RNA sequence: UAA
């Protein structure tokens, strides 16, 4: 039975033949027959990161006992996607046709974050009673790990080299950890209040935290000495996240309702500062094209940016992704879709425009018309294009 | 020798004990399978050692039935799996 | 521990300009292909001949003209790598380019930029001469000129420009502007095909001018808006300014805005087009579906020329043109600021010459004549031939006339060892000059001109005539009157000459009074063809054309060297003394002696010649004249010191001074009076196939072969190019490579008419020939593969050549396809013919066994869109012009005939993206491996469908050829066919089992005696395989954005042993192994133009037992690699038991490079004398070569005491002094002079292993 | 009398197991 | 409130005597071959 | 013989 597919072979492909032939990447037209040229997201810079965009909701996902999803993560190659849920179970989707079914019940408590080694070697998952899971991609349990933190575990990041990894927790604590043994390095002292969100420099050796005492700070990981912090976030700082390419850039989200983009290389500099009238939620770069990011609302609302285009308002906003407030966004690492999940218990994946499309920008994530199931033909269509209908609606 | 298909496969490596050791590797593929080895008795059956130069075969692949997880990149069980780790259709479970 | 060198050189032209850079004379034509800057004279007939060519360390990104004051010559503004800009001039003294100054602006675009840099920086000139600009994206650098030469630079986003400037796209300097105005074009929210339905006319224009204000420490600009137009349509891309305003390209529109900043108009140029969304101004719909789907369109604007009291003619003319290489007149009409009758017209090619060229990069007006009715246009190609057209009646009768061409390679998309030569053991009776040997044949092209270029590794004779036992020793041939008569033979060892009388199948002549029982050393015609002179080892003879002798003069001591000129002989003999003797003009059988100078006698002289030259006429009485060369007796001197004198010469001796040490300048002067000779042969005289250049080319005792070059202008000086690497290393000076003298002898020998080239052959065990194009330099070729003893001109326009084994043949110069430049012939086969033609070739392999080519076609069909049934998918439009896809199929090439023999085609949307020569085992039990060809098909279809593709297992068998022409002997037969899940990327062979890539899979099946192929292996890969190689059972798979892994394959329990992974991430293009000794490493070559070198280190501490590759090295490519390969390396002294092996790439822009391995003294060696040769020696552009290397994304993670070595760079070593090469070696190593020579001949000699095979 | 070219002499960074050792008083925001 | 065993293979659970999967009670246990694997393989040589 |  023929279902829905999303495959970067053929793009690449074309792609190569491009690149080892010299011929240039032609310039799409607005019609279908030219949905050949469009290349792989690896493939696009500079202007043509315009491209990149995942405006087009491709598939509803959920499975079968309708759990709180508190975190969401692709494998780092891109072929499956890691759905936690609220009763600590694990579930695996496929990313070429998001379809998979069968749990693992990791751990015994809510999993709240999940993280890949850069290598592709482990994973590493925390949960709601502090423990601190280690996982081989083919996920075998290797580390236990039982009192990592007091309380819950909110995140985790490796180190550029993936010898350590820093954690956080509604404890105001940050602790390193040396990956070999699982042993617990210094700990990362301060930040008054639950600390919510940390990240690792991708290539540098520096910690950045969010905590509810306004605060995000910049930590030392061979002293665990602080050695910057932000005084300008008004209410708790929910995320913060350095570019994962680069690392030139530190963008963190607070609940006073604004989202702040630093340039670490020129002292803390403060490069973009958007407001909305909706609390963000979550934030995640791209992971191929830098200077564009994504935010997500508590009313849905996916909106994404382009520090290279407007510094004020985002390049596309998608009114209704969600009906509920949604609780993580993943890139995949090829970048050719994009999976939200939010508190209305499903997975949404989004993939890239089409050339020509009559239902772009209508589709009931775009206008509020979700009439019963809208989004049935939209998971059961073979083709991407469609016809187009009221709304885009379904039966 | 021949420029069109260079004599590539018996090439003097100085990591082969090291892929003699872990793997239990070696760079000829259709080397015989030694007659002292036993899956079962274990790495110390073989008098060579692990340097053996013929072919010691893990247990893994003395299973009767391919692994569906490993199939699919998710057992959890590696070389202490019950079910064959290898790619042989005629093995398959239907 | 590794060493890169270019087997090929560019050969795709991506600039050109016309100016006066090294003389102004006349206006020269530059050319840069990637990295060399070769500039032409263009003739009156649209010939191409190069006067000077220059090679530069880096990718030459852009060219830029700049005049200065108080010299009519204009400075060269160079744009190589990210963001570099190098100001050259012209040295007419030094007859070289000297860098004026260097401006570096990648650190200030890296801190004015928020993401990573564009990788090509583009160059824009004022035409004012006033200021030049280099824009990355959003960043421009300023480069303001003084009318000390250059103020400091300023660099600024362009946000600080003009205020709404977000996303720039392309930045123009407009004209008829009294200050530096700039117009820029750019989209503050980016719109693309799938943004146009919520997004309406995003792209804006704005014009500034510029007041540049330099300071002397810094430098101000200040901008005023001039105008600004906020509504224009999403895809226009390219700005190309014009007298009274500027033309937009887009891909579907012409937007024309005037200097004041207002749309006049526009024209539709395909049904794509913004209908009736913009509707603000003049609308001109055209239907002719014009596309101009290139992010730059190239064009060329005329400006209008002057009347004869100054007007305008108003023939200023504008010409497009497409990627197809359509060529397209746009009219502007305007009579003042108002424009109308604003139209774009298709120029009509009848004879379709631009059939076989694609995507254009350049066009130059070469000769002006003042009318823009008549155009001469030099236009470079990145798939065909650089064309230089002639354009006579240009209106909206139209023709169009090729001129001349510039070889072009294409894209070398594929590379393959073949038997090109040498495929019948026996030629015309006797065994095959090129015996055994192979070559490199590589796909070229993009489309129909696509062709097979046969990378000859030696020059293949044409053989007319084979003789057995001719010959012992030597061989002379006479021409009474151009009758090839009297082929003397001379056996030195047992002092017999014989005559052969050659009118009569070499009959012997038997009569005349010829020495028979003497070793004759020469003899030729003498007296103006009316006397024939011998000079025996102790005697001279003067005969007439019957051989009845006049004069004999005996000698002393036996002779060594002598040399004929018409009315002069001149006579050497072993104790080093000069004999000079003159003919009698009345009434001959004379031989008047000559009188020498008394300062000769009294110092030794190791060889001499005679020679006509007008180098020393300056140094002349009454002869200041350039032609009506002199009669010089040159001589050679043991401390390498080149005289001359002429007959009246008095008692003054010329030098060329400065050869003695081979300096890179040799000029003329008086001779005033340590024995270490190394000069064996010089000779001076005129190469090239039509425009005959004076050459001085000197043979060394060691058989190395250097060239001078004779300027035109101030004869009395000769240069060489020390910065171009394009002659050939055949010896080393200090006995160094001794084998390639010790057998043969090693003699120059001049031919005036080979085949229409001046060529020089040289004899030993290794012939060389130096052959010279009139587009290019001289250069050394291996010639055949057989010795050569003697070589003597036969006929018009052929030579006879006579091999160790007593056998003579006749050659001709093959030049029907052939093109004698670019380091190595090149030969272009062409497989498409009018009756069948195929579009790219691509995946070329060979069938060693059955001595068969097989390439694989790939039209571009149009492409429609399909869902998982039979169903068009929605938003389909039958009415427009659609994306072209991809029919691929597999040709059966017989290399006998280059005739495709067998054809296989595969159905729609199917690519062969890889197809593989494989021994595969079909039965391991008896260990039976039989040469199968297996292909790699992909179906190229959308994202949103199923990938699909499909793998074809192809025996060749011998069938009955079809009577009426032979070589049809053999026919495809397929073995096994399957389709599978998932686009099939590669195709690779390990341990006689294929490895075959699904889409995110790697398969490995095996194949029985019974044709039945099932699976065995399997592997999971993180993307997208983009390469595969194996070396035994070792693998290693490349992915498209995660480098590449190293997989280990084992049987019978079948396994895929992940073994290691490439830490650093890359979207890798080709793999290979180098191994490099009992070591492991992979070449790996990425996107971004690096070559990496990483190594499989299980005993290294933070390896991981070897899962995590170290990193060794990374090198920047000047273009990117389509293709590698292995090939067996050669070895010149050292043999050891091991088999060695090299990588050999193939270049997008039509190079080809070699990584070598090396040894680690070798290393240590060749890195301290490259160390030496960069920080002591001057280069070219100022440019670094370690910046143009390693300054790359990689350059922290690698070993900084350890990078690749550039054998470019290393080869300078070889064109320095004798005593500058002595310190540079001496820097480390006691003997590391020898032993640097040694392995530099065994680099440059790496690939010889091509020709000795099976 | 060095001859002009382009300087390269970039400097190696530490780079530990922890990342690569930077100075730390470049991120006061100031 | 008490979970039951889904991915676990059953060999790395054991009888507690939180988590369960027939009427008895078990607890995860760590995988001490892969990890124990793992760290020979971090040593140098082999 | 399975999760
Ligand atoms: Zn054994
Ligand atoms: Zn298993």
């Amino acid at each position: 039975t023929q279902r829905r597919s999303v495959d970067v072979s053929s793009p690449y492909i074309n792609l190569y033949y491009n690149r080892r032939h010299g011929l240039p990447n032609l310039v799409v037209e607005p019609e279908t027959s030219y949905t050949i040229d469009i290349m792989p997201p690896n493939a696009y810079r500079g202007r043509d990161r315009v491209i990149n965009l995942p405006s087009k909701f491709t598939h509803l996902s959920s499975n079968k006992v309708k759990h709180v999803i508190p975190a969401i993560q692709w494998t780092p190659e891109g072929r499956r996607l890691v759905v936690a849920t609220y009763s600590g179970e694990f579930s695996l989707w496929n990313a070429s046709s998001f379809t998979f079914e069968t749990l693992m019940q990791a751990h015994d408590s809510a999993v709240t974050t999940m993280k890949y080694s850069h290598d592709s070697d482990w994973m590493i998952s925390g949960d709601a009673d502090g423990m601190i899971k280690i996982w081989q991609p083919n996920f075998s349990m290797v580390k236990e790990i039982d009192a990592a933190h007091t309380e819950s575990i909110r995140d985790m990041a490796f180190s550029s080299n993936d010898s350590k990894f820093v954690t956080c927790s509604d404890d105001n604590i940050l602790k390193i950890w040396n990956f070999s043994n699982g042993k617990q390095e210094r700990v990362l002292s301060g930040h008054h209040w639950d600390v919510k969100s940390c990240d690792w420099h991708p290539e540098m050796g520096l910690i950045a935290s969010a905590s509810k005492d306004n605060l995000v700070k910049l930590w030392d990981p061979r002293s665990g000495n602080c050695i910057s912090s932000i005084l300008k976030f008004k209410h708790t700082v929910l995320k913060t996240r350095f570019q994962p390419t680069k690392g030139n850039l530190l963008m963190a989200i607070s609940k006073d309702k604004s989202c702040r983009v630093f340039d670490i290389r020129y002292s803390m500099k403060e490069l973009m500062c958007v407001r909305d009238e909706t609390d963000y939620m979550t934030l995640e770069w791209h992971p191929i094209n830098e200077s564009m990011f994504t935010l997500a609302c508590y009313d849905g609302s996916l909106k994404h940016f382009d520090l290279l285009q407007n510094l004020n308002e985002p390049i596309l906003t998608i009114p209704y992704a969600h009906d509920k407030c949604i609780t993580s966004l993943s890139y995949n690492p090829v970048g050719h879709i994009f999976a939200t999940a939010a508190k209305d218990r499903t997975i949404r994946f989004w993939t890239r425009a089409r050339p020509i499309d009559p239902n772009a920008y209508d589709d009931p994530t775009y206008n509020n018309k979700k009439i019963n199931g809208w989004f049935f033909g939209i998971n059961n269509d073979i083709n991407a294009v469609r016809e187009k209908s009221e709304f885009g609606a379904a039966p | 020798m021949s420029l069109i298909h260079p004599d590539t496969a018996k090439y003097p490596f100085k990591f082969e004990p090291f892929l003699r050791q872990e793997y239990s590797f070696s760079l000829d593929p259709d080397r015989p399978i030694c007659e002292f080895y036993n899956s079962r008795e274990g790495p110390k059956s073989c008098p060579r050692g692990p340097l053996c130069p013929k072919k010691h075969v893990l247990p893994i692949f003395q299973n009767k039935i391919v692994c569906r997880h490993w199939l699919r990149g998710l057992c959890k069980k590696n070389d202490q799996c019950e079910y064959l780790h290898e790619y042989n259709l005629r093995k398959m479970p239907e | 521990m590794n060493v890169y060198d270019d087997v090929l050189d560019a050969t795709v032209v991506s600039h050109s300009l016309a100016t006066h850079f090294t003389t102004s004379d006349y206006e020269e034509l530059l050319v840069v292909r990637t990295n060399i800057l070769s500039v032409y004279r263009p003739t009156r007939d649209g010939k191409l001949y190069l006067t000077d060519e220059f090679k530069f360390h880096g990718l030459i990104t852009d060219i830029g003209l700049i005049p200065q004051k108080d010299s009519p010559l204009s400075c060269l503004l160079l744009c190589t790598g990210v963001a570099k800009i190098s100001i050259l001039k012209f040295n007419t003294l030094t007859n070289s380019i000297d860098t004026l100054s260097l401006h570096y602006y990648e650190g200030k675009f890296k801190g004015k930029s928020l993401v990573e840099l564009a990788k090509i920086s583009t160059l824009r000139m004022d035409p004012g001469s006033s200021c030049a600009l280099l824009f990355n994206n959003d960043i421009i650098a300023f480069l303001p000129f003084h009318v000390k030469f250059t103020a400091p630079s300023v660099v600024l986003v362009a946000s600080e420009l003009y205020e709404g400037a977000k996303n720039i796209i392309d930045i123009q300097f407009l004209k008829n502007f009294t200050k530096p105005t700039i117009a820029l074009l750019y989209q503050p929210k980016l719109v693309w095909a799938g943004n146009t339905t919520i997004s309406k006319l995003p792209t804006q224009y704005v014009i500034l001018t510029l007041n540049i204000q330099p300071a002397e420490s810094a430098t101000k600009i200040e901008s005023t808006t001039i105008a600004f137009v906020k509504e224009l349509p999403w895809d226009l891309h390219t700005i190309v300014p014009v007298s009274n305003g500027a033309i937009i390209v887009g891909t579907n529109e012409l937007a024309f805005l005037d200097n004041t900043g207002v749309l006049q108009s526009t024209v539709l140029l395909n049904s794509f087009a913004d209908k009736e969304l913009q509707k603000t101004k003049i609308i001109n719909n055209s239907s002719l579906e014009i596309m101009f789907r290139e992010k730059n369109t190239t064009s060329i604007w005329i400006p209008s020329s002057k009347s004869k009291n100054g007007g305008s003619n108003n023939d200023e003319t504008l010409l497009l043109m497409d990627l197809k290489s359509n060529i397209y007149y746009i009219q502007m009409e305007a009579e003042g600021r108002l424009l109308i009758k604003f139209d774009i017209f298709k120029l009509p090619i009848v004879n379709d010459l631009l059939k076989e060229n694609s995507n254009p990069k350049c066009i130059t007006r070469l000769n002006a004549t003042n009318s823009n009715k008549n155009m001469d246009l030099f236009i470079g190609f990145g798939s065909g031939n650089a064309l230089v057209l002639r354009l006579n009646n240009l209106k909206s009768p139209f023709d169009i006339e090729l001129l001349s061409s510039l070889r072009n390679v294409g894209p070398i998309t594929s590379l393959t060892v073949g038997k090109v030569s040498s495929i019948d053991d026996v030629v015309k009776g006797l065994p095959n000059p090129n015996k055994n040997e192979y070559s490199l044949v590589a796909t070229s092209g993009n489309g129909s001109g696509s062709h097979l270029t046969v990378i000859q590794t030696s020059v293949q004779p044409e053989i007319e005539l084979a003789l057995k036992f001719i010959s012992i020793t030597q061989i002379w041939n006479l021409k009474i009157k151009g009758r090839d008569r009297y082929l003397i033979t001379t056996d030195s060892t047992k002092s017999r000459s014989d005559i052969y009388e050659s009118d009569n199948n070499f009959k012997l002549h038997k009569g005349g009074r010829l020495r028979r029982d003497a070793t004759t050393v020469y003899i030729s015609m003498f007296g103006e063809e009316k006397r024939i002179i011998q000079v025996t080892t102790n005697h001279l003879y003067l005969y007439d054309t019957h051989f009845r002798r006049l004069t004999t003069i005996k000698f002393d001591y036996e002779v060594i060297h002598v040399s004929v000129m018409d009315p002069y002989i001149l006579v050497t003999v072993s104790r080093g003394d000069i004999k000079i003797f003159e003919l009698e003009e009345k009434n001959k059988r004379k031989l008047l002696k000559v009188d020498l100078p008394e300062i000769l006698n009294e110092m030794v002289i190791t060889s001499g010649l005679i020679l006509k030259s007008n180098m020393c006429n300056e140094f002349l009485i009454g002869l200041s004249k350039s032609q009506e060369e002199q009669l010089l007796f040159t001589f050679v001197t043991a401390d390498n010191q080149i005289i001359f004198f002429t007959k009246d010469h008095n008692d003054r001796i010329f030098q060329l001074n400065g050869v003695d040490q081979l300096n890179e300048s040799l000029y003329i002067s008086t001779y005033q009076l340590v024995p270490d000779p190394s000069i064996k042969q010089v000779m001076i005289n005129k190469l090239g196939h039509d425009n005959k250049e004076e050459y001085l080319t000197i043979l060394t005792f060691g058989g190395e072969i250097y060239q001078y070059r004779k300027l035109p202008q101030r004869r009395s000086r000769f240069y060489r190019n020390v910065t171009r690497n394009d002659l050939a290393i055949t010896g080393a000076p200090d006995n160094a490579y001794a084998k390639g003298v010790s057998s043969i002898e090693r003699i120059m020998h001049y031919f005036p008419d080979y085949n229409g080239y001046s060529v020089i052959f040289v004899t030993g065990s290794v012939p060389y020939i130096l052959i010279k194009e009139d587009d290019s330099t001289p250069k050394i070729f291996k010639f055949g593969n057989i010795p050569l003893v003697s070589v003597t001109p036969w006929s018009e326009r052929s030579v006879m050549c006579v091999d160790d084994i007593k056998n003579a043949r006749v050659y001709t110069l093959t030049t029907d396809n052939m093109y004698y430049g670019n380091k190595l012939p090149l030969k272009q086969i062409k497989i498409s013919n009018v009756l069948d033609d195929y579009k790219t070739l691509q995946k070329l392999v060979y069938h060693e066994r059955a001595q068969l080519f097989l390439v694989s076609y790939c039209k571009r069909v149009p492409y429609e869109a399909l869902g998982e049934d039979g169903e068009k998918v929605i938003g389909y439009d039958e009415n427009v012009p659609h994306a072209e896809g991809f029919q691929s199929g597999i040709l059966l090439i017989n290399p006998k005939s280059w005739k495709v023999i067998d054809k296989i085609d595969f159905p729609k949307n199917s690519v062969v993206n890889e197809m593989r020569s494989s021994m595969i085992q079909i039965n391991s039990k008896t260990k039976r491996k039989r040469e199968y060809i297996i292909a790699g098909v992909a179906n190229a279809t959308t994202e949103d469908t199923p990938p699909t593709g499909a793998f074809h297992i192809y025996d060749v068998i011998e069938v009955v050829p079809e009577p009426g022409k032979p070589d049809t002997n053999y026919k495809l037969k397929e073995i096994f066919q399957e389709e599978v899940s998932g686009t099939v990327s590669t195709v690779c062979e390990v341990s006689g089992r294929f490895m075959i890539s699904q889409s995110q899979k790697v398969l490995v099946r095996d194949i029985q005696e019974d044709n039945s192929v099932i699976p065995v292996a399997f592997l999971d890969i993180p993307v997208f395989v983009t390469d595969s190689k194996s070396f035994g059972n070792l693998l290693i798979i490349g992915d498209a954005m995660q480098g590449f892994q190293f997989i280990g394959f084992d049987a019978e329990p079948y396994r895929m042993i992940s073994l290691g992974r490439s830490m650093s991430k890359f979207q890798t293009m080709s793999l290979e192994f180098l191994v490099n000794g009992g070591d492991m490493y992979f070449a790996a070559t990425d996107a971004d133009r690096n070559v990496h070198v990483l190594k499989y280190a299980p005993d290294e501490p933070n390896s991981l037992s070897g899962q995590r590759l170290v990193h060794c090295s990374s090198f920047t490519l000047h273009s990117t690699n389509s293709c590698m390969m292995l090939l067996p390396r050669n070895e010149e002294f050292g043999s050891p038991q091991v088999p060695s092996f090299q990588n050999v790439g193939g270049q997008v822009d039509g190079s080809v490079f070699k990584i070598v391995p090396l040894s680690e003294e070798k290393y240590r060696r060749l890195y301290v004398i490259q160390q030496q040769i960069i920080d002591r020696e001057l280069q070219l552009g100022g440019l670094n070569p370690r910046m143009e290397r390693l300054a790359n994304d990689f350059y922290q993670m690698g070993h900084s005491m350890r990078p690749m070595l550039d054998f470019n760079v290393i080869r300078r070593f070889c064109g320095l002094a004798i005593d500058r090469r002595k310190s540079i070696a001496q820097k480390a190593g006691r003997h590391a002079h020898f032993e640097a020579w040694r392995d530099i001949i065994n680099i440059e000699f790496s690939m010889r292993s091509l020709c000795q095979g099976k | 009398s060095k001859h002009k070219m382009f300087p390269f002499n970039p400097a190696k960074i530490k780079k530990d197991d922890y990342g690569t050792v930077v100075d730390f008083t470049m991120f006061l925001p100031d | 409130r008490i979970r039951r065993t889904t991915g676990i293979p059953k060999k790395f659970l054991k009888s507690i005597e939180m988590i369960t999967d027939e009427g008895k009670f078990v607890v995860q246990v760590e995988d001490k071959q892969s990890w124990e694997d793992y760290q020979r393989k971090r040593e140098n040589r082999q």
